[PDB]
C-alpha cells in the first residue's frame, strides 16, 4: 500500500479534504480499504474485526494513515498537515525557489528537488529509488488534470496553505480607524522582511491573495502577469517594490503613511 | 439602528401638503407605498382644491427619503431610518433660478403603521409668466445626486442638490435645494459620513382619475462612502484582471 492508493480510498469519503471521516463511514472504509489490499472473502470478517479493534484500541486521517502506510508515506501525507503554512509570502518564496525555470508550473523534476530537500530537512536519508517513487506518488495525488505538472494551487495543497488572509476583512468596517487598523494588519502580514516595502515574494503573495478575492485560484503564469499589472498601477517611484505609502494610496487610506 | 427594522418590507405612505404660492392656495394629498430594500417608491397625489397653480414637477422633491436603499456596508450612515418612528423635521428652501422660491417645512414620521409626510409650503417672488406660474415645464423628471453631510451641532444632516426641470422650449430650469433634517425625538440617531443619494423617477397619469393628479415611481440608492479596505481591494482586483 502506497500513499496514492490510500489517497484514492480516502477520496470516496473525504473528497474535499475535511481531514476526517465519520463513524458509520468507518466500517465501509475498512471494507473498501481491505478490499484494496487484495483480501480474500474468507479472511475478510476477521481482518475487519482485528483492524476495528486495533483502532478502537488506540475519525481523522493521521489515525488511518498510521495503520496502512509506512512512516515515510505517512510523512508524505502529513508533514504539513500538522504544521500548515500560515503565510502566502513564505509559500511564494518556496514556489519561486522550486520553479527554478520560471515556467509557472512545478514539473516532476522540480517536485523531486522539493522532496529531496524536504527529506534532508527532516534529517531522513532515503534511497534514490524511493525519491523517484515518492515524486511519482505525490504527482499522482496532487496533479488534478493529469497533465504531468503541478500548478500554484497544487503546491498550496501539498503545503496545507491556510485560507486567504484577506478574506477576514469586511465591507462594513468602513470607519477611518477601522480601515487604518486593517491596512496595518495587511501590510504587517505581507512585509515579512520589515523593510517598509513589499518586495519579491511579498508582492507575489499579495497579488495572489488580492486576485483570488474575485477569481478562481490563479495559475503561476497569471500571477506573473497580474504582478506586472499591479506594479504598473501602483508603483509610483517605479522601483519594482510597493512602498507602504503606495499601497495605502492605492487602497484609499485617508492618511498616507 | 432600531428604526431600520421598521422598513423591512412594504410600508404604506400618506402625504399632506398645504401650499401657498404668490397667494394661490392649494392642497395636495398623496398615498402609496415604499419598499426600501429595493429603494422603491410608488405614489399617487391629487390636488384637492381644484387645479394646481404650479407644475406637478416642481412639487416632487417636497412631496420621504427614509425609503432610500442603503447597501449593507453603508447602514451606519442611514439617518432617515434611524430617527424612526418618532420621525424628523425636513426643512427646505428651493431657489428656482431667475424666478421665485419655495420654503417648506415637513414632519415625516410613523402614524400607526403608516409613514406620514405632512408639509407646509410657501412660495414668493414668482414671475406671473415665468416657467412655474406659466406652466412651461415638461411632464417628466431627471436623475439627480442628493449630497448629505452631518450637522453634529443640530444632531442632524444638511443636504444640498440641484434639480433640472426640462422646459417645453427645450431649455432647463434649475432649482437649488438647501435642506436640513432634525430628529423630532430624543432618541439616538446615526450621523453619517458625507455621501449622496442617486435618484430616478418617472411621472405618469392614472387614466381613471378625473382630478388634477400625478403618479410617481422612484428608485433611490445611497452611495459615495468609503467601504472597508476589502472594498478597495476587491475593486482594484477587478480592474487588474480586465483583458
Ligand atoms: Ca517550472
Ligand atoms: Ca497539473
Ligand atoms: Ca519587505
Ligand atoms: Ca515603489
Amino acid at each position: 500500500l502506497d500513499a496514492a492508493g490510500f489517497w484514492q480510498v480516502w477520496q470516496r469519503f473525504d473528497a474535499d479534504e475535511k481531514g476526517y471521516i465519520e463513524e458509520k463511514e468507518l466500517d465501509a472504509f475498512f471494507l473498501h480499504m481491505l478490499m484494496k489490499l487484495g483480501t480474500d472473502d474468507t479472511v475478510m470478517k476477521a481482518n475487519l474485526h482485528k483492524v476495528k479493534q486495533q483502532f478502537m484500541t488506540t475519525i481523522r486521517m493521521k489515525e488511518l494513515a498510521g495503520m496502512f502506510l509506512s512512516e515515510d508515506e505517512n510523512f508524505l501525507l502529513l508533514f504539513r498537515r500538522e504544521n500548515p503554512l500560515d503565510s502566502s509570502v513564505e509559500f511564494m518564496q518556496i514556489w519561486r525557489k522550486y520553479d527554478a525555470d520560471s515556467s509557472g508550473f512545478i514539473s516532476a523534476a522540480e517536485l523531486r528537488n522539493f522532496l529531496r530537500d524536504l527529506f534532508l530537512h527532516h534529517k531522513k536519508a532515503i534511497s534514490e529509488a524511493k525519491l523517484e517513487e515518492y515524486t511519482g506518488t505525490m504527482m499522482k495525488i496532487f496533479d488534478r488534470n493529469k497533465d504531468g505538472r503541478l500548478d500554484l494551487n497544487d503546491l498550496a495543497r501539498i503545503l496545507a496553505l491556510q485560507e486567504n488572509f484577506l478574506l477576514q476583512f469586511k465591507m462594513d468596517a468602513c470607519s477611518t480607524e477601522e480601515r487604518k487598523r486593517d491596512f496595518e494588519k495587511i501590510f504587517a502580514y505581507y512585509d515579512v522582511s520589515k523593510t517598509g516595502a513589499l518586495e519579491g515574494p511579498e508582492v507575489d503573495g499579495f497579488v495572489k491573495d488580492m486576485m483570488e478575492l474575485v477569481q478562481p485560484s490563479i495559475s503561476g503564469v497569471d500571477l506573473d502577469k497580474f504582478r506586472e499589472i499591479l506594479l504598473r498601477h501602483c508603483d509610483v517611484n517605479k522601483d519594482g517594490k510597493i512602498q507602504k505609502s503606495e499601497l495605502a494610496l492605492c487602497l484609499g487610506l485617508k492618511i498616507n503613511p | 439602528s432600531k428604526g431600520e427594522e421598521l422598513f423591512t418590507g412594504v410600508v404604506p405612505i400618506l402625504v399632506e401638503l398645504d401650499g401657498d404660492v404668490n397667494g394661490h392656495k392649494f392642497s395636495v394629498s398623496g398615498e402609496g407605498e415604499g419598499d426600501a430594500t429595493y429603494g422603491k417608491l410608488t405614489l399617487k397625489f391629487i390636488c384637492t382644491t381644484g387645479k394646481l397653480p404650479v407644475p406637478w414637477p416642481t412639487l416632487v422633491t417636497t412631496l420621504v427619503q427614509c425609503f432610500s436603499r442603503y447597501p449593507d456596508h453603508m447602514k451606519r450612515h442611514d439617518f432617515f431610518k434611524s430617527a424612526m418612528p418618532e420621525g424628523y423635521v425636513q426643512e427646505r428652501t428651493i431657489f428656482f433660478k431667475d424666478d421665485g422660491n419655495y420654503k417648506t417645512r415637513a414632519e415625516v414620521k410613523f402614524e400607526g403603521d403608516t409613514l406620514v409626510n405632512r408639509i407646509e409650503l410657501k412660495g414668493i417672488d414668482f414671475k406671473e409668466d415665468g416657467n412655474i406660474l406659466g406652466h412651461k415645464l415638461e411632464y417628466n423628471y431627471n436623475s439627480h445626486n442628493v449630497y448629505i453631510m452631518a450637522d453634529k451641532q443640530k444632531n442632524g444632516i444638511k443636504v444640498n442638490f440641484k434639480t433640472r426641470h426640462n422646459i417645453e422650449d427645450g431649455s432647463v430650469q434649475l432649482a437649488d435645494h438647501y435642506q436640513q433634517n432634525t430628529p423630532i425625538g430624543d432618541g439616538p440617531v446615526l450621523l453619517p459620513d458625507n455621501h449622496y443619494l442617486s435618484t430616478q423617477s418617472a411621472l405618469s397619469k392614472d387614466p381613471n382619475e378625473k382630478r388634477d393628479h400625478m403618479v410617481l415611481l422612484e428608485f433611490v440608492t445611497a452611495a459615495g462612502t468609503m467601504a472597508g479596505i476589502i472594498g478597495n481591494l476587491r475593486h482594484m482586483a477587478l480592474d487588474m484582471g480586465n483583458e
